[PDB]
Protein backbone atom coordinates (compact mmCIF):
# COMPACT_ATOMS: atom_id res chain seq x y z
CA UNK A 1 0.00 0.00 0.00
CA UNK A 2 3.33 2.33 0.51
CA UNK A 3 3.66 1.70 -3.78
CA UNK A 4 0.39 3.73 -3.93
CA UNK A 5 -0.35 6.81 -1.65
CA UNK A 6 2.68 8.14 -4.17
CA UNK A 7 0.66 10.02 -6.88
CA UNK A 8 -0.16 8.29 -10.14
CA UNK A 9 2.72 6.90 -11.80
CA UNK A 10 4.37 7.70 -14.87
CA UNK A 11 4.19 4.07 -15.95
CA UNK A 12 3.57 1.29 -13.75
CA UNK A 13 3.98 -1.18 -17.07
CA UNK A 14 5.80 -4.90 -15.86
CA UNK A 15 5.65 -8.71 -16.60
CA UNK A 16 5.39 -11.40 -13.97
CA UNK A 17 3.36 -11.90 -10.46
CA UNK A 18 0.46 -9.57 -10.10
CA UNK A 19 0.74 -7.21 -7.29
CA UNK A 20 -3.27 -7.92 -5.80
CA UNK A 21 -2.33 -10.82 -4.77
CA UNK A 22 1.35 -10.05 -2.59
CA UNK A 23 -0.11 -9.58 1.09
CA UNK A 24 -0.58 -13.38 1.27
CA UNK A 25 2.14 -14.69 -1.19
CA UNK A 26 4.90 -15.15 1.23
CA UNK A 27 8.63 -14.89 -0.26
CA UNK A 28 11.82 -16.53 0.85
CA UNK A 29 14.23 -13.54 -0.50
CA UNK A 30 13.62 -10.05 -2.29
CA UNK A 31 16.23 -6.94 -3.76
CA UNK A 32 15.42 -3.51 -4.21
CA UNK A 33 17.76 -0.94 -6.06
CA UNK A 34 16.98 2.23 -7.62
CA UNK A 35 18.95 4.45 -10.00
CA UNK A 36 18.02 7.66 -12.44
CA UNK A 37 17.97 6.97 -16.51
CA UNK A 38 16.87 9.02 -19.53
CA UNK A 39 13.11 8.26 -20.07
CA UNK A 40 13.48 6.97 -23.66
CA UNK A 41 15.31 4.07 -21.88
CA UNK A 42 12.86 3.42 -18.88
CA UNK A 43 10.23 0.96 -20.82
CA UNK A 44 13.65 -0.96 -21.97
CA UNK A 45 13.74 -2.27 -18.41
CA UNK A 46 11.80 -5.16 -19.21
CA UNK A 47 12.88 -8.91 -19.21
CA UNK A 48 13.83 -10.01 -22.67
CA UNK A 49 14.83 -6.80 -24.08
CA UNK A 50 18.09 -4.90 -25.31
CA UNK B 1 -15.90 13.97 -32.90
CA UNK B 2 -12.36 15.59 -34.10
CA UNK B 3 -9.88 15.40 -31.79
CA UNK B 4 -8.68 18.73 -30.25
CA UNK B 5 -4.65 20.31 -31.23
CA UNK B 6 -3.26 23.34 -31.06
CA UNK B 7 -3.11 25.09 -34.73
CA UNK B 8 0.37 26.05 -34.76
CA UNK B 9 2.90 24.35 -31.83
CA UNK B 10 6.05 26.44 -33.17
CA UNK B 11 9.27 26.46 -31.37
CA UNK B 12 12.60 28.11 -31.85
CA UNK B 13 15.52 25.69 -32.37
CA UNK B 14 18.03 24.87 -29.58
CA UNK B 15 15.47 22.95 -27.07
CA UNK B 16 12.78 20.56 -27.16
CA UNK B 17 8.91 21.69 -28.56
CA UNK B 18 6.20 19.36 -26.74
CA UNK B 19 3.24 18.88 -28.51
CA UNK B 20 -0.05 17.64 -26.68
CA UNK B 21 -3.01 14.85 -28.25
CA UNK B 22 -5.93 15.93 -26.23
CA UNK B 23 -9.66 14.05 -27.08
CA UNK B 24 -12.48 12.59 -25.59
CA UNK B 25 -12.98 9.80 -22.55
CA UNK B 26 -13.61 7.06 -25.18
CA UNK B 27 -11.69 8.49 -27.85
CA UNK B 28 -7.97 8.32 -25.53
CA UNK B 29 -7.33 7.00 -22.53
CA UNK B 30 -8.80 2.73 -23.00
CA UNK B 31 -7.59 2.65 -26.29
CA UNK B 32 -4.05 2.85 -27.83
CA UNK B 33 -3.33 6.52 -29.50
CA UNK B 34 -0.76 6.48 -33.00
CA UNK B 35 1.25 9.44 -33.97
CA UNK B 36 1.42 9.85 -37.74
CA UNK B 37 4.20 11.67 -39.77
CA UNK B 38 3.42 13.88 -43.35
CA UNK B 39 6.27 15.09 -45.43
CA UNK B 40 4.47 18.53 -46.85
CA UNK B 41 2.52 17.70 -49.98
CA UNK B 42 3.02 13.69 -49.56
CA UNK B 43 1.52 10.61 -48.49
CA UNK B 44 1.69 10.16 -44.80
CA UNK B 45 3.73 7.48 -42.47
CA UNK B 46 3.52 5.82 -38.84
CA UNK B 47 5.46 7.68 -36.45
CA UNK B 48 5.25 6.08 -33.12
CA UNK B 49 2.73 2.78 -33.13
CA UNK B 50 1.66 1.99 -29.24
CA UNK B 51 3.12 4.68 -27.39
CA UNK B 52 6.45 2.88 -26.91
CA UNK B 53 8.38 1.67 -29.83
CA UNK B 54 9.15 2.65 -33.27
CA UNK B 55 10.24 1.46 -36.62
CA UNK B 56 13.97 0.92 -38.57
CA UNK B 57 15.30 3.79 -39.76
CA UNK B 58 13.33 6.41 -37.19
CA UNK B 59 15.95 8.03 -35.20
CA UNK B 60 15.87 6.93 -31.53
CA UNK B 61 15.99 11.17 -30.49
CA UNK B 62 12.00 10.81 -31.38
CA UNK B 63 9.25 9.93 -28.03
CA UNK B 64 6.16 9.44 -27.03
CA UNK B 65 3.72 9.05 -24.25
CA UNK B 66 0.80 9.23 -22.88
CA UNK B 67 -1.11 10.10 -19.32
CA UNK B 68 -4.70 8.76 -19.27
CA UNK B 69 -6.22 11.64 -20.86
CA UNK B 70 -3.89 12.90 -23.50
CA UNK B 71 -0.75 12.08 -25.07
CA UNK B 72 2.33 13.79 -25.12
CA UNK B 73 5.24 13.69 -27.75
CA UNK B 74 8.26 15.36 -27.28
CA UNK B 75 10.86 16.18 -30.09
CA UNK B 76 14.28 18.48 -29.35
CA UNK B 77 16.13 20.14 -32.45
CA UNK B 78 14.49 21.78 -35.42
CA UNK B 79 16.54 22.00 -38.99
CA UNK B 80 15.40 22.38 -42.88
CA UNK B 81 13.57 18.94 -42.56
CA UNK B 82 11.57 19.73 -39.47
CA UNK B 83 8.66 22.29 -40.73
CA UNK B 84 6.70 18.95 -41.54
CA UNK B 85 3.69 17.76 -40.32
CA UNK B 86 2.30 15.72 -37.58
CA UNK B 87 -0.64 14.36 -36.79
CA UNK B 88 -2.00 12.32 -34.01
CA UNK B 89 -4.46 9.55 -34.90
CA UNK B 90 -6.61 7.62 -31.92
CA UNK B 91 -10.15 5.12 -32.37
CA UNK B 92 -13.24 4.68 -30.37
CA UNK B 93 -15.88 1.72 -29.49
CA UNK B 94 -18.55 4.94 -29.95
CA UNK B 95 -18.04 6.30 -33.25
CA UNK B 96 -16.37 2.91 -34.39
CA UNK B 97 -14.45 4.56 -36.50
CA UNK B 98 -11.10 6.19 -37.01
CA UNK B 99 -10.72 10.23 -35.80
CA UNK B 100 -7.19 11.92 -36.90
CA UNK B 101 -6.04 15.03 -35.55
CA UNK B 102 -6.71 18.42 -36.37
CA UNK B 103 -3.76 19.51 -38.02
CA UNK B 104 -0.18 21.32 -36.33
CA UNK B 105 2.45 23.28 -37.87
CA UNK B 106 6.00 23.57 -36.31
CA UNK B 107 8.43 26.54 -37.58
CA UNK B 108 11.83 27.41 -36.62
CA UNK B 109 12.38 30.58 -34.99
CA UNK B 110 10.50 33.80 -42.31
CA UNK B 111 11.22 36.93 -44.23
CA UNK B 112 11.46 40.57 -43.31
CA UNK B 113 8.69 43.35 -44.35
CA UNK B 114 9.65 44.64 -47.77
CA UNK B 115 8.24 46.76 -50.98
CA UNK B 116 6.44 44.85 -53.53
CA UNK B 117 6.48 45.52 -57.07
CA UNK B 118 3.42 46.05 -58.68
CA UNK B 119 3.53 45.39 -62.73
CA UNK B 120 0.48 46.89 -64.41
CA UNK B 121 -0.02 45.37 -67.28
CA UNK B 122 -2.47 46.84 -69.80
CA UNK B 123 -3.80 44.98 -72.37
CA UNK B 124 -2.43 44.19 -75.69
CA UNK B 125 -3.55 45.98 -78.81
CA UNK B 126 -4.59 42.37 -80.01
CA UNK B 127 -6.91 42.25 -77.17
CA UNK B 128 -8.46 45.63 -78.26
CA UNK B 129 -9.15 44.61 -81.68
CA UNK B 130 -11.50 41.52 -80.19
CA UNK B 131 -13.90 43.92 -78.25
CA UNK B 132 -12.55 43.53 -75.19
CA UNK B 133 -10.05 44.75 -72.54
CA UNK B 134 -8.46 42.83 -70.23
CA UNK B 135 -7.51 45.26 -67.41
CA UNK B 136 -4.95 43.71 -64.76
CA UNK B 137 -2.22 44.21 -62.63
CA UNK B 138 0.27 41.81 -60.49
CA UNK B 139 2.57 42.17 -57.80
CA UNK B 140 5.74 40.23 -57.41
CA UNK B 141 8.41 39.63 -54.62
CA UNK B 142 7.04 40.86 -51.24
CA UNK B 143 6.93 39.02 -48.04
CA UNK B 144 4.81 38.59 -45.90
CA UNK B 145 0.88 38.39 -47.44
CA UNK B 146 -0.18 41.81 -46.57
CA UNK B 147 -1.26 43.85 -49.68
CA UNK B 148 -4.48 44.97 -49.80
CA UNK B 149 -5.46 45.71 -53.37
CA UNK B 150 -7.49 48.39 -54.45
CA UNK B 151 -8.71 50.20 -57.28
CA UNK B 152 -8.69 54.14 -57.44
CA UNK B 153 -10.05 54.78 -61.84
CA UNK B 154 -9.92 58.46 -60.94
CA UNK B 155 -13.64 58.78 -61.81
CA UNK B 156 -15.73 56.12 -59.57
CA UNK B 157 -13.89 52.85 -57.98
CA UNK B 158 -17.25 50.46 -58.86
CA UNK B 159 -15.97 46.58 -58.92
CA UNK B 160 -18.07 43.96 -61.06
CA UNK B 161 -17.31 40.36 -61.48
CA UNK B 162 -13.38 40.41 -59.95
CA UNK B 163 -11.31 37.59 -60.12
CA UNK B 164 -8.98 38.52 -57.31
CA UNK B 165 -6.68 35.63 -55.73
CA UNK B 166 -4.31 35.10 -52.38
CA UNK B 167 -0.88 35.59 -52.73
CA UNK B 168 0.54 32.44 -53.37
CA UNK B 169 4.24 30.61 -53.06
CA UNK B 170 6.36 31.11 -55.60
CA UNK B 171 9.88 29.27 -56.17
CA UNK B 172 12.33 31.71 -54.82
CA UNK B 173 10.12 31.92 -51.50
CA UNK B 174 8.45 34.88 -52.59
CA UNK B 175 4.39 35.92 -52.59
CA UNK B 176 2.45 37.46 -56.05
CA UNK B 177 -1.08 37.81 -56.34
CA UNK B 178 -3.53 38.52 -59.16
CA UNK B 179 -6.81 41.01 -59.54
CA UNK B 180 -8.20 40.67 -63.09
CA UNK B 181 -10.91 41.86 -64.84
CA UNK B 182 -12.82 40.86 -68.60
CA UNK B 183 -13.91 43.93 -69.05
CA UNK B 184 -15.65 45.83 -71.60
CA UNK B 185 -13.72 47.80 -74.20
CA UNK B 186 -16.21 51.24 -73.51
CA UNK B 187 -15.69 51.11 -70.34
CA UNK B 188 -11.80 50.79 -70.54
CA UNK B 189 -11.76 53.71 -73.05
CA UNK B 190 -14.40 55.46 -70.88
CA UNK B 191 -11.68 55.91 -68.20
CA UNK B 192 -8.46 57.79 -68.86
CA UNK B 193 -6.28 56.79 -66.27
CA UNK B 194 -5.77 53.68 -64.44
CA UNK B 195 -3.70 52.83 -61.37
CA UNK B 196 -4.61 49.53 -59.04
CA UNK B 197 -4.02 50.44 -55.40
CA UNK B 198 -1.21 47.97 -53.52
CA UNK B 199 -0.44 48.98 -50.46
CA UNK B 200 2.03 46.86 -47.99
CA UNK B 201 2.78 48.22 -44.13
CA UNK B 202 2.24 51.59 -45.41
CA UNK B 203 4.76 52.10 -47.89
CA UNK B 204 2.96 51.95 -50.67
CA UNK B 205 3.82 51.38 -54.56
CA UNK B 206 2.28 52.36 -57.29
CA UNK B 207 2.55 52.42 -61.27
CA UNK B 208 0.12 54.00 -63.96
CA UNK B 209 -0.33 52.99 -67.04
CA UNK B 210 -1.70 55.56 -69.84
CA UNK B 211 -4.43 53.97 -72.39
CA UNK B 212 -1.80 55.39 -75.08
CA UNK B 213 1.29 54.89 -72.80
CA UNK C 1 -20.45 -19.07 -18.31
CA UNK C 2 -20.10 -17.04 -20.66
CA UNK C 3 -18.24 -13.67 -20.11
CA UNK C 4 -18.36 -10.03 -22.73
CA UNK C 5 -16.53 -7.87 -20.91
CA UNK C 6 -16.21 -4.03 -23.04
CA UNK C 7 -14.68 -2.14 -19.70
CA UNK C 8 -11.21 -1.71 -17.82
CA UNK C 9 -11.09 -3.85 -15.10
CA UNK C 10 -8.97 -1.99 -12.53
CA UNK C 11 -5.59 -3.41 -10.90
CA UNK C 12 -5.27 -0.79 -8.30
CA UNK C 13 -6.99 2.01 -6.08
CA UNK C 14 -7.86 4.62 -8.30
CA UNK C 15 -11.74 3.37 -9.96
CA UNK C 16 -10.76 2.37 -13.71
CA UNK C 17 -14.10 2.74 -14.79
CA UNK C 18 -13.39 4.48 -18.29
CA UNK C 19 -9.80 5.28 -17.63
CA UNK C 20 -6.34 2.86 -18.28
CA UNK C 21 -2.87 3.49 -19.16
CA UNK C 22 -1.20 4.26 -15.48
CA UNK C 23 -2.87 1.38 -13.12
CA UNK C 24 -5.29 -0.66 -15.13
CA UNK C 25 -5.14 -2.24 -18.35
CA UNK C 26 -7.32 -3.79 -21.51
CA UNK C 27 -8.33 -7.26 -20.24
CA UNK C 28 -8.83 -8.35 -23.67
CA UNK C 29 -5.61 -9.16 -25.65
CA UNK C 30 -5.09 -10.27 -29.43
CA UNK C 31 -2.86 -14.04 -29.86
CA UNK C 32 0.31 -13.76 -31.77
CA UNK C 33 0.24 -15.83 -35.16
CA UNK C 34 3.42 -15.68 -36.99
CA UNK C 35 4.05 -18.40 -39.69
CA UNK C 36 7.69 -17.87 -39.24
CA UNK C 37 7.35 -19.16 -35.64
CA UNK C 38 7.80 -22.52 -33.77
CA UNK C 39 5.44 -25.49 -33.86
CA UNK C 40 4.43 -24.25 -30.15
CA UNK C 41 3.41 -20.91 -31.50
CA UNK C 42 1.08 -22.30 -34.25
CA UNK C 43 -2.78 -21.76 -34.18
CA UNK C 44 -4.99 -25.04 -33.20
CA UNK C 45 -8.25 -24.88 -33.87
CA UNK C 46 -10.15 -26.73 -31.51
CA UNK C 47 -13.95 -28.37 -31.00
CA UNK C 48 -15.34 -29.45 -27.89
CA UNK C 49 -17.60 -32.61 -27.90
CA UNK C 50 -19.57 -33.80 -24.55
CA UNK D 1 6.14 -2.68 -52.17
CA UNK D 2 4.08 0.01 -54.42
CA UNK D 3 0.27 0.85 -53.92
CA UNK D 4 -0.39 2.86 -57.71
CA UNK D 5 -3.29 3.87 -58.89
CA UNK D 6 -5.21 5.55 -62.00
CA UNK D 7 -5.69 9.40 -62.03
CA UNK D 8 -8.90 11.02 -62.34
CA UNK D 9 -9.58 15.03 -63.14
CA UNK D 10 -12.13 17.50 -62.18
CA UNK D 11 -15.55 16.27 -63.49
CA UNK D 12 -19.31 17.77 -62.51
CA UNK D 13 -21.09 17.08 -59.66
CA UNK D 14 -23.41 14.45 -59.97
CA UNK D 15 -21.21 11.91 -61.43
CA UNK D 16 -19.24 8.51 -60.12
CA UNK D 17 -15.71 8.16 -60.10
CA UNK D 18 -13.39 5.16 -60.48
CA UNK D 19 -10.08 4.56 -59.00
CA UNK D 20 -7.99 1.43 -58.55
CA UNK D 21 -4.94 0.91 -55.93
CA UNK D 22 -3.14 -1.83 -57.33
CA UNK D 23 -1.90 -4.31 -54.79
CA UNK D 24 1.55 -4.63 -56.39
CA UNK D 25 4.43 -5.82 -55.09
CA UNK D 26 3.15 -8.91 -52.55
CA UNK D 27 0.74 -10.98 -52.05
CA UNK D 28 -3.01 -10.06 -51.42
CA UNK D 29 -3.87 -12.51 -48.72
CA UNK D 30 -3.02 -11.18 -45.43
CA UNK D 31 -3.26 -7.40 -45.49
CA UNK D 32 -6.34 -4.94 -45.63
CA UNK D 33 -6.59 -1.41 -47.42
CA UNK D 34 -8.07 1.56 -45.45
CA UNK D 35 -9.31 4.39 -47.24
CA UNK D 36 -9.04 7.74 -45.90
CA UNK D 37 -9.21 11.65 -47.79
CA UNK D 38 -7.13 14.53 -46.75
CA UNK D 39 -8.76 17.81 -47.48
CA UNK D 40 -6.65 21.04 -47.36
CA UNK D 41 -6.50 22.52 -44.41
CA UNK D 42 -8.89 20.60 -41.76
CA UNK D 43 -8.64 17.13 -40.95
CA UNK D 44 -8.81 13.29 -41.90
CA UNK D 45 -12.55 11.63 -43.01
CA UNK D 46 -11.65 7.57 -42.82
CA UNK D 47 -14.55 5.69 -45.23
CA UNK D 48 -13.33 2.24 -43.64
CA UNK D 49 -12.11 -1.30 -44.72
CA UNK D 50 -12.11 -4.12 -47.27
CA UNK D 51 -11.27 -7.95 -47.12
CA UNK D 52 -9.18 -9.72 -49.87
CA UNK D 53 -10.76 -13.34 -49.07
CA UNK D 54 -14.29 -11.22 -49.01
CA UNK D 55 -16.33 -8.65 -48.95
CA UNK D 56 -16.54 -8.57 -45.67
CA UNK D 57 -16.41 -4.79 -45.19
CA UNK D 58 -17.12 -2.01 -42.43
CA UNK D 59 -18.75 1.30 -43.60
CA UNK D 60 -18.34 4.78 -41.27
CA UNK D 61 -21.31 6.28 -39.48
CA UNK D 62 -21.50 9.11 -41.90
CA UNK D 63 -21.28 7.77 -45.48
CA UNK D 64 -23.36 4.95 -46.30
CA UNK D 65 -24.40 4.53 -49.98
CA UNK D 66 -22.65 6.96 -51.59
CA UNK D 67 -19.80 5.11 -51.51
CA UNK D 68 -19.29 1.47 -52.44
CA UNK D 69 -16.12 -1.09 -52.33
CA UNK D 70 -16.00 -4.01 -54.44
CA UNK D 71 -12.79 -6.11 -54.76
CA UNK D 72 -11.58 -9.16 -57.90
CA UNK D 73 -9.02 -11.75 -57.89
CA UNK D 74 -7.53 -12.36 -60.75
CA UNK D 75 -6.52 -8.85 -61.85
CA UNK D 76 -6.11 -7.75 -57.90
CA UNK D 77 -7.54 -4.04 -57.70
CA UNK D 78 -10.18 -2.73 -55.95
CA UNK D 79 -13.30 -0.87 -57.47
CA UNK D 80 -14.79 2.29 -55.91
CA UNK D 81 -18.32 3.84 -56.89
CA UNK D 82 -18.87 7.58 -55.33
CA UNK D 83 -22.66 7.97 -56.32
CA UNK D 84 -23.87 11.27 -55.70
CA UNK D 85 -20.78 13.94 -56.01
CA UNK D 86 -20.73 16.83 -54.15
CA UNK D 87 -18.77 20.34 -54.29
CA UNK D 88 -17.39 20.21 -50.69
CA UNK D 89 -15.59 17.67 -50.06
CA UNK D 90 -12.66 18.33 -52.65
CA UNK D 91 -9.62 16.18 -51.27
CA UNK D 92 -7.16 13.07 -52.36
CA UNK D 93 -7.78 9.72 -51.82
CA UNK D 94 -5.31 7.70 -49.76
CA UNK D 95 -4.70 3.53 -49.72
CA UNK D 96 -2.91 2.41 -46.95
CA UNK D 97 -1.24 -1.15 -46.53
CA UNK D 98 -2.09 -2.22 -43.09
CA UNK D 99 -0.77 -5.19 -41.47
CA UNK D 100 -3.83 -7.46 -39.53
CA UNK D 101 -6.99 -9.13 -40.58
CA UNK D 102 -10.18 -8.93 -38.95
CA UNK D 103 -13.79 -9.03 -39.07
CA UNK D 104 -15.28 -7.80 -35.79
CA UNK D 105 -15.74 -4.06 -35.37
CA UNK D 106 -13.83 -4.72 -32.11
CA UNK D 107 -10.56 -5.51 -33.04
CA UNK D 108 -9.33 -2.27 -33.70
CA UNK D 109 -6.74 -1.86 -31.14
CA UNK D 110 -3.08 -4.00 -32.23
CA UNK D 111 -2.97 -2.66 -36.17
CA UNK D 112 -1.59 0.22 -37.88
CA UNK D 113 -0.97 1.30 -41.83
CA UNK D 114 2.48 1.32 -42.91
CA UNK D 115 2.69 2.29 -46.21
CA UNK D 116 0.60 5.21 -47.73
CA UNK D 117 0.65 5.31 -51.60
CA UNK D 118 0.49 7.91 -53.65
CA UNK D 119 -2.56 9.58 -54.36
CA UNK D 120 -5.32 10.60 -56.72
CA UNK D 121 -6.03 14.08 -56.67
CA UNK D 122 -9.74 13.88 -57.06
CA UNK D 123 -11.67 16.78 -56.66
CA UNK D 124 -15.44 17.83 -57.11
CA UNK D 125 -16.95 20.57 -59.20
CA UNK D 126 -18.13 21.53 -62.77
CA UNK D 127 -15.52 22.52 -65.22
CA UNK D 128 -15.59 23.77 -69.48
CA UNK D 129 -14.41 21.02 -71.92
CA UNK D 130 -12.85 23.16 -74.28
CA UNK D 131 -9.20 23.89 -74.63
CA UNK D 132 -6.71 26.66 -73.41
CA UNK D 133 -6.82 30.05 -75.29
CA UNK D 134 -3.67 32.37 -75.13
CA UNK D 135 -3.74 36.16 -75.26
CA UNK D 136 -0.81 38.56 -75.83
CA UNK D 137 -0.20 41.16 -72.61
CA UNK D 138 1.26 44.11 -73.44
CA UNK D 139 4.19 45.51 -71.61
CA UNK D 140 4.80 48.20 -69.32
CA UNK D 141 13.08 47.38 -68.15
CA UNK D 142 9.88 46.28 -69.56
CA UNK D 143 7.84 42.96 -69.08
CA UNK D 144 5.13 40.93 -71.26
CA UNK D 145 3.34 38.54 -70.00
CA UNK D 146 0.97 35.35 -71.35
CA UNK D 147 -2.80 35.28 -70.72
CA UNK D 148 -4.03 31.83 -70.26
CA UNK D 149 -7.67 31.62 -69.95
CA UNK D 150 -10.73 28.99 -69.75
CA UNK D 151 -8.30 25.84 -69.82
CA UNK D 152 -9.62 22.28 -68.91
CA UNK D 153 -8.63 19.52 -67.62
CA UNK D 154 -6.04 20.74 -65.42
CA UNK D 155 -2.80 21.21 -65.46
CA UNK D 156 -1.45 22.75 -69.07
CA UNK D 157 1.90 22.21 -70.10
CA UNK D 158 3.43 25.64 -70.83
CA UNK D 159 6.25 27.02 -73.55
CA UNK D 160 8.07 29.84 -74.43
CA UNK D 161 8.39 29.83 -78.08
CA UNK D 162 8.97 25.75 -77.61
CA UNK D 163 11.40 26.15 -75.50
CA UNK D 164 13.49 28.23 -78.81
CA UNK D 165 13.64 31.84 -76.53
CA UNK D 166 12.73 31.57 -72.55
CA UNK D 167 14.45 33.23 -69.67
CA UNK D 168 12.98 34.19 -66.14
CA UNK D 169 9.69 32.76 -66.28
CA UNK D 170 7.46 33.34 -63.24
CA UNK D 171 4.68 31.28 -62.08
CA UNK D 172 1.52 31.99 -60.67
CA UNK D 173 -1.90 30.92 -59.20
CA UNK D 174 -5.36 30.01 -60.77
CA UNK D 175 -7.95 32.69 -59.56
CA UNK D 176 -11.17 31.96 -58.33
CA UNK D 177 -14.77 33.19 -59.43
CA UNK D 178 -18.25 31.76 -59.38
CA UNK D 179 -17.93 30.85 -63.36
CA UNK D 180 -16.26 27.59 -62.93
CA UNK D 181 -13.72 28.45 -65.26
CA UNK D 182 -9.81 29.45 -64.64
CA UNK D 183 -6.90 31.04 -66.05
CA UNK D 184 -3.03 30.99 -65.75
CA UNK D 185 -0.48 33.67 -66.00
CA UNK D 186 3.21 34.01 -66.78
CA UNK D 187 5.44 36.73 -67.09
CA UNK D 188 9.49 36.93 -68.10
CA UNK D 189 11.99 38.90 -66.94
CA UNK D 190 13.80 39.96 -70.00
CA UNK D 191 15.38 43.27 -70.25
CA UNK D 192 15.15 46.00 -72.47
CA UNK D 193 17.20 45.14 -75.31
CA UNK D 194 14.64 42.78 -76.57
CA UNK D 195 11.56 44.95 -77.29
CA UNK D 196 10.19 45.80 -80.35
CA UNK D 197 13.25 44.49 -82.12
CA UNK D 198 12.73 40.45 -81.16
CA UNK D 199 8.86 39.67 -80.93
CA UNK D 200 8.03 37.10 -78.33
CA UNK D 201 6.35 33.71 -78.67
CA UNK D 202 4.21 31.91 -75.58
CA UNK D 203 2.39 28.86 -76.80
CA UNK D 204 0.77 26.07 -74.05
CA UNK D 205 -0.09 22.74 -75.08
CA UNK D 206 -3.39 20.62 -74.14
CA UNK D 207 -3.16 16.66 -74.53
CA UNK D 208 -6.72 16.27 -73.87
CA UNK D 209 -7.92 18.63 -76.70
CA UNK D 210 -4.47 17.85 -78.80
CA UNK D 211 -4.21 21.51 -80.40
CA UNK D 212 -2.78 24.49 -79.73
CA UNK D 213 -2.72 28.31 -80.02
CA UNK D 214 -0.54 31.13 -80.70
CA UNK D 215 -0.33 34.77 -79.27
CA UNK D 216 0.90 38.49 -81.14
CA UNK D 217 2.27 40.79 -79.36
CA UNK D 218 1.94 44.04 -80.36
CA UNK D 219 3.97 46.77 -78.04
CA UNK D 220 2.77 50.68 -78.42
CA UNK D 221 4.58 53.79 -76.60
CA UNK E 1 26.98 -8.50 -11.68
CA UNK E 2 28.36 -5.10 -11.49
CA UNK E 3 31.67 -3.55 -13.35
CA UNK E 4 33.37 -0.48 -12.50
CA UNK E 5 35.95 1.39 -14.90
CA UNK E 6 39.14 3.15 -13.89
CA UNK E 7 41.34 3.25 -16.51
CA UNK E 8 40.85 4.62 -20.21
CA UNK E 9 38.95 3.13 -22.61
CA UNK E 10 40.39 2.18 -25.74
CA UNK E 11 39.10 1.93 -29.23
CA UNK E 12 42.00 0.66 -30.96
CA UNK E 13 46.06 -0.22 -30.66
CA UNK E 14 47.13 2.62 -28.49
CA UNK E 15 48.96 3.16 -25.35
CA UNK E 16 46.29 4.75 -22.93
CA UNK E 17 46.49 4.52 -19.57
CA UNK E 18 45.54 7.75 -18.18
CA UNK E 19 45.80 9.68 -21.35
CA UNK E 20 43.09 10.73 -23.95
CA UNK E 21 43.37 10.89 -27.14
CA UNK E 22 41.44 10.36 -30.78
CA UNK E 23 40.17 6.83 -29.81
CA UNK E 24 41.02 6.72 -25.81
CA UNK E 25 37.79 8.52 -24.87
CA UNK E 26 36.86 8.61 -21.40
CA UNK E 27 34.44 6.11 -20.57
CA UNK E 28 31.46 8.36 -19.50
CA UNK E 29 29.46 10.90 -21.54
CA UNK E 30 28.25 14.05 -20.27
CA UNK E 31 24.18 14.17 -19.85
CA UNK E 32 22.87 17.27 -18.14
CA UNK E 33 20.05 17.98 -15.83
CA UNK E 34 18.29 21.74 -17.65
CA UNK E 35 14.88 21.91 -17.45
CA UNK E 36 14.18 23.15 -20.71
CA UNK E 37 14.25 19.61 -22.44
CA UNK E 38 11.54 17.60 -22.96
CA UNK E 39 9.41 15.93 -20.96
CA UNK E 40 10.43 12.34 -22.27
CA UNK E 41 14.34 13.90 -22.10
CA UNK E 42 13.59 14.66 -18.56
CA UNK E 43 15.14 12.36 -15.90
CA UNK E 44 13.00 9.47 -14.35
CA UNK E 45 13.24 7.88 -11.20
CA UNK E 46 13.02 4.09 -11.69
CA UNK E 47 13.32 1.24 -9.17
CA UNK E 48 13.40 -2.38 -9.91
CA UNK E 49 12.41 -5.81 -7.58
CA UNK E 50 14.16 -9.11 -8.23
Amino acid sequence: SVLYNFAPFFAFKCYGVSPTKLNDLCFTNVYADSFVIRGNEVSQIAPGQT
Amino acid sequence: PVLTQPPSASGPPGQSVSISCSGSRSNIGTNFVYWYQQLPGAAPKLLIYKNDQRPSGVPERFFGSKSGTSASLAISGLRSEDEVDYYCAAWDDSLSGHVFGAGTKVTVLGQPKAAPSVTLFPPSSEELQANKATLVCLISDFYPGAVTVAWKADSSPVKAGVETTTPSKQSNNKYAASSYLSLTPEQWKSHRSYSCQVTHEGSTVEKTVAPTE
Amino acid sequence: ERDISTEIYQAGNKPCNGVAGVNCYFPLQSYGFRPTYGVGHQPYRVVVLS
Amino acid sequence: VQLVQSGAEVKKPGASVKVSCKASGYIFSDYNIHWVRQAPGQGLEWMGWISPDSDDTNYAQSFQGRVTMTRDTSITTVYMELSSLRSDDTAVYFCARSVGYCSLNSCQRWMWFDTWGQGALVTVSSASTKGPSVFPLAPSTAALGCLVKDYFPEPVTVSWNSGALTSGVHTFPAVLQSSGLYSLSSVVTVPSSSLGTQTYICNVNHKPSNTKVDKKVEPKS
